[PDB]
């Protein structure tokens, strides 16, 4: 438990640090703040153009004309205005539609990784998923995965069952593990070995349809309180 | 079959409009700053193809590498591991069944991921999950025997780990036998590969109204 | 010098043969500072290895790292 | 943005399916789903469940 929250505790300032130092560790908010204000500056600049007319403003434009003469110029100057307006609001609802899907997502995420435990893999954190924490943002969210990567794996002989007294016994959890010279059930993520005892393997068959047998003694613990 | 990217056509806006023309771009300017939000669109959505590449592909944090004997416990996996003559044969019918210009303006950019590069993201991306499983996507790449990694995939499913070990020769015998008869299906019958046939047309239709535009 | 691609020809950048993960993209695999020159190479694809794989080496881990990583 | 949402898809399925056993039933192929191996398509993914 110690070394557990050691870890939890370093990670999270080791996650602080690389946050604080780093510049452009947001870019996915500070791209969408960009390209929505550059949009808006496009659509800003789009009043200096004068789409054949003979002046940009209208006022003076409207200032020193006929309208019967004004008319024509008006409207090529009213026909560029609304065209380049339809772009632009055309833009922000393909854009709108894009972070309406992004929002789904970190909805989906929310749900199934804080409130829950994802068993859905690489879909909060590389590695197995344990608990995520929401973080706020301007304007959007951050989260927190905390995950269980393993580390420093060792090599084993393994074998699919063992024939004991002419029966095949496979493991209940777990695989069948041998240094060498023994032979124990270990959990399949992290080396912890016992004795293989009947109270962790079971039966099915005979030892000889499944290849891979090895023999070895499978400890009864009914047998040493009888004597 | 699933599509992940288009092809990235990038169009220049005073070429396609006027091309060697200064009356027509003198004229064109006038109409503000339109064709370089135009351009700043085809870009966008122009890098946005090798996004979709890299998050599809590039999952793996190395590329690993096939041992050299293959002896997975019965399973033959030859017909899907990439042969050293050319790529895996199934890419092979893959890439003969699909039946995929630059004139003014309309150019095409190559992507980033050349096919090869992308072929040794999924040779490596399928050489991991006969040797390791899963948890090469998870921590370092663990090994396993692929008759122990098949026994605790069917324990996942509900069905105790025994029932494959006592049926081991026919579970290789099915696999191999519907491993071949997906090769023999997309060598025979054509016309499976119409979602990813789609988006090809629909560019090339999109291209081609826009070049007889100019006429 | 002159280096000519699939996507086009590259001037101004010197052509090496070593290949890292990269940072500027040209296309078809091609990748581009280093020692105060613009470099260009194909692109690494990763780090490689083979694992121990045989029919009865099973490899289990005795430690494990916690670790927390943003999104 | 729709090859954007079938790209979005395919990485999905490939982190889910490949790098993995999936539990969520019919979303990689008819049956309870073992494993599933990717193959490279022209401009697209292929996978086989
Ligand atoms: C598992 O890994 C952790 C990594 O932190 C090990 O903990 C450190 O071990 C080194 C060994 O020299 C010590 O100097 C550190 O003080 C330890 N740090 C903490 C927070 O405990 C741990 O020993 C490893 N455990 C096993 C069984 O290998
Ligand atoms: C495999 O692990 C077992 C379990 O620890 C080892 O068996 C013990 O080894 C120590 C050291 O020689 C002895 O003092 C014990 O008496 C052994 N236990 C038994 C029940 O015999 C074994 O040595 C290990 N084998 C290898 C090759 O490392
Ligand atoms: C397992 O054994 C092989 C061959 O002896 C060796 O190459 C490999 O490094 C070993 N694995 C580990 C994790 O030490
Ligand atoms: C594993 O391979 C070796 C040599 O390739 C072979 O002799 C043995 O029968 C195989 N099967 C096992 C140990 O179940
Ligand atoms: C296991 O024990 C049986 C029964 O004595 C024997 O026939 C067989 O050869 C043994 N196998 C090994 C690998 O020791
Ligand atoms: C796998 O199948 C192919 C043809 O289906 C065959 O040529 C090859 O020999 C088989 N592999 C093994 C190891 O038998
Ligand atoms: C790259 O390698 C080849 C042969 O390995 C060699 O001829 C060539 O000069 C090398 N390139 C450079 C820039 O040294």
């Amino acid at each position: 438990q110690k070394l557990i929250a050691n870890q939890f505790n370093s990670a999270i300032g080791k996650i602080q640090d690389s946050l604080s130092s780093t510049p452009s560790a947001l870019g996915k908010l500070q791209d969408v703040v960009n390209q929505n204000a550059q949009a808006l500056n496009t659509l800003v600049k789009q009043l200096s153009s004068n789409f054949g007319a003979i002046s940009s403003v209208l006022n003076d434009i409207l200032s020193r004309l006929d309208p019967p003469e004004a008319e024509v110029q008006i409207d090529r100057l009213i026909t560029g205005r609304l065209q380049s307006l339809q772009t632009y609001v055309t833009q922000q609802l393909i854009r709108a539609a894009e972070i309406r899907a992004s929002a789904n997502l970190a909805a989906t995420k929310m749900s199934e990784c804080v409130l829950g435990q994802s068993k859905r893999v690489d879909f909060c954190g590389k590695g197995y998923h344990l608990m995520s924490f929401p973080q706020s943002a301007p304007h959007g969210v951050v989260f927190l995965h905390v995950t269980y990567v393993p580390a420093q794996e060792k090599n084993f002989t393994t074998a699919p069952a063992i024939c004991h007294d002419g029966k095949a016994h496979f493991p209940r959890e777990g695989v069948f593990v041998s240094n060498g010279t023994h032979w124990f059930v270990t959990q399949r993520n992290f080396y912890e070995p016992q004795i293989i005892t009947t109270d962790n393997t079971f039966v099915s068959g005979n030892c000889d349809v499944v290849i891979g047998i090895v023999n070895n003694t499978v400890y009864d613990p009914l047998q040493p309180e009888l004597d | 079959i699933l599509p992940v990217s288009m092809t990235k056509t990038s169009v220049d806006c005073t070429m396609y409009i006027c091309g060697d023309s200064t009356e027509c771009s003198n004229l064109l300017l006038q109409y503000g700053s339109f064709c370089t939000q135009l351009n700043r669109a085809l870009t966008g959505i122009a890098v946005e193809q090798d996004k979709n590449t890299q998050e599809v592909f590039a999952q793996v944090k190395q590329i690993y590498k096939t041992p050299p004997i293959k002896d997975f416990g019965g399973f033959n996996f030859s017909q899907i591991l990439p042969d050293p003559s050319k790529r895996s044969p199934i890419e092979d019918l893959l890439f003969n069944k699909v039946t995929l210009q630059k004139f003014n303006g309309l150019t095409v950019l190559p992507p980033l991921l050349t096919d090869e590069m992308i072929a040794q993201y999924t040779s490596a991306l399928l050489a991991g999950t006969i040797t390791s499983g899963w948890t090469f996507g998870a921590g370092p790449a663990l090994q396993i025997p692929f008759p122990m990694q098949m026994a605790y995939r069917f324990n996942g499913i509900g069905v105790t780990q025994n029932v494959l070990y006592e049926n081991q020769k026919l579970i290789a015998n099915q696999f191999n036998s519907a491993i071949g008869k997906i090769q023999d299906s997309l060598s025979s019958t054509p016309s499976a590969l119409g979602k990813l046939q789609d988006v090809v047309n629909q560019n090339a239709q999109a291209l081609n109204t826009l070049v007889k535009q100019l006429s | 010098n002159v280096f000519q691609t699939r996507a086009g020809c590259l001037i101004g950048a010197e052509h090496v043969n070593n290949s890292y993960e990269c940072d500027i993209p040209i296309g078809a695999g091609i990748c581009a500072v280093a020692s105060q020159s613009i470099i260009a190479y194909t692109m690494s694809l990763g780090a490689e290895n083979s694992v121990a794989y045989s029919n009865n080496s099973i490899a289990i881990p005795t430690n494990f790292t916690i670790s927390v990583t943003t999104e």
